[PDB]
């Protein structure tokens, strides 16, 4: 159990091919148009986890 | 130093303001760890090069 939730909680550092791993950084550095493209991979990385 | 950009805008009216991995309204509200700036002077036709 812990080494589970260890990996599960670990896996909220990874860019998954955006940017950065943080919403903040890219919410206050680029346009609403070109925030999805970044956003949906960590979307899809974590709902993957 | 505190960089401002506004006085950017009303030195010149530039027609090319392309900004690659940063919006440019939001310019005004970021820090960066080092900036380089670098001047040159060329021909109309090959703005589109760089």
């Amino acid at each position: 159990n812990a080494q589970a939730l260890n990996t599960l909680v670990k896996q909220l550092s990874s860019k998954f091919g955006a940017i950065s791993s943080v919403l903040n950084d890219i919410l206050s550095r680029l346009d609403p148009p070109e925030a999805e493209v970044q956003i949906d991979r960590l979307i899809t990385g974590r709902l993957q986890s | 130093c505190v960089a401002d950009y506004s006085v950017l805008y009303n030195f010149a009216p530039f027609f090319a303001f392309k900004c690659y991995g940063v919006s440019p309204t939001k310019l005004n509200d970021l820090c960066f760890t080092n900036v380089y700036a670098d001047s040159f002077v060329i021909k109309g036709n090959e703005v589109s090069q760089i």
